């Protein structure tokens, strides 16, 4: 009875909430730790 | 009505195959995905609410206005599953919208 | 095809425009140069495939007003009217209607 | 001709990941972001919608490189025509006009 | 010239406002040494 499972908290935080709206290509990736897909502060504005 | 949408729309995501919807964001930006789906009437639970109850003095929620809107399913299916920053647009069709 | 033809013709004109212009800048910063023209010419490139395929492929009958948004629609796939063999009616069950 | 006019003159920043939509719909005219030299807020007369959207134009203004000494004027309508529950961008679009 | 709709994020509050509109202006900044060929009106008016 777990097929709906809401989410927390939003993949990325509040202060890096405004450079993932800002970037047009920020893309989630899976953390090591917690497992989920989230926004990372390398993976915004990057390069790569 | 809001339940109902959010298990149409948890289930239409699993007959989708995206099992976490921040699987999408993999491939898109959060301004990329939206919500454009709407009703015909709404949440006629809680109009009812405020049009009858709140006459009554019965026992009401102080939120039953935002939950009456059109646009508060798809407001609580980006904000428990989706988190998009993407257009939403609700339409209003009677039987065709 | 021809607008393929077309395209790469002028995909590596702009590419060698791209090469005198690195000529002339010095080479100190030439890598950063050479990496952000590049990807500014592969994504024209392929807005310019992209809109060929638009007008070639989806939007063909958008200005033909002999080809119905239904027909064409149809024949953006290659079918034709006969192949619409299903129509899932309103069906309100209301004479009218 | 209508595409390529589309290619070049009006979509030519849909590809482009380095110019926001902001931007090039300005640039589409030859306007620059300083060339925004006015905002009609919402205006809602409360703590968090008008925090919150002068944050939003802030944060705009600062991504887009506006000029600093270039505060956008802020237009509050809704001090004088109230805060109607949908009219309100209209009215807003008006007075924008 | 523009026109676009956009939500907040996740949270539990509807009348809550958010950051969604700034979207609208996303960019990427990581590498941008040099002007867009793109950006330039004279250079769009050579292709057309």
């Amino acid at each position: 009875n777990k097929l709906f499972v809401s989410k927390e908290h939003a993949p990325y935080t509040d202060e890096l909430e405004e450079d993932v709206y800002l970037d047009p290509l920020a893309r989630v990736s899976k953390d090591k730790k917690s497992g989920s897909l989230t926004f990372n502060s390398k993976n915004i504005q990057s390069k790569d | 009505i809001t339940l109902f949408v959010l298990v149409s729309v948890v289930e239409a995501f699993i007959a989708s195959g995206i099992t976490d919807p921040y699987e999408m964001y993999k491939y898109v930006h959060v301004s990329e995905v939206g919500n454009c789906s709407g009703s015909g009437m709404g949440g006629v639970s809680a109009l009812r609410g405020m049009f009858k109850d709140r006459f009554k003095d019965e026992p009401v929620q102080n939120d039953i206005l935002q939950e009456s809107f059109i646009n508060t399913m798809s407001a609580w299916v980006n904000m428990l599953l989706i988190s998009s920053s993407g257009p939403i647009k609700t339409p209003v069709g009677a039987c065709a919208t | 095809v021809t607008r393929e033809a077309q395209i790469k013709d002028w995909v590596e004109n702009e590419l060698e425009a791209l090469k005198l212009e690195a000529e002339e800048i010095p080479s100190e910063d030439q890598n950063e140069f050479l990496l952000e023209r590049t990807r500014e010419i592969h994504n024209e490139a392929e807005s310019q495939l992209r809109a060929a395929q638009q007008q070639w492929g989806n939007d063909f009958y958008k200005r033909d007003p002999r080809i119905a948004p239904l027909r064409g629609a149809l024949a953006t796939y290659g079918l034709t009217i006969d192949d619409l063999g299903v129509a899932s009616f309103h069906g309100t069950s209301t004479k009218a209607n | 001709l209508r595409a390529a006019q589309q290619q070049w003159g009006n979509d030519f920043y849909k590809r482009d990941p380095r110019i926001a939509p902001l931007r090039g719909a300005l640039a589409t005219y030859g306007l620059t972001i300083d060339d925004l030299g006015v905002a009609s807020f919402h205006g809602t007369s409360t703590k968090a919608n008008d925090k919150n959207e002068s944050a939003t134009i802030n944060e705009m203004m600062k991504h887009l490189g506006r000029s600093e000494g270039n505060p956008v004027i802020g237009v509050f309508q809704k001090f004088l025509t109230g805060h109607p529950k949908g009219a309100a961008g209209a009215w807003m679009m008006n007075g924008a006009l | 010239a523009m026109a676009a709709t956009a939500t907040d994020k996740i949270g539990r509050s509807v009348p809550a406002p958010g950051k969604g509109i700034l979207t609208t202006a996303r960019e990427h900044h990581s590498s941008v040494k040099y002007a867009s060929p793109n950006l330039n009106m004279k250079y769009r008016k050579r292709q057309l």
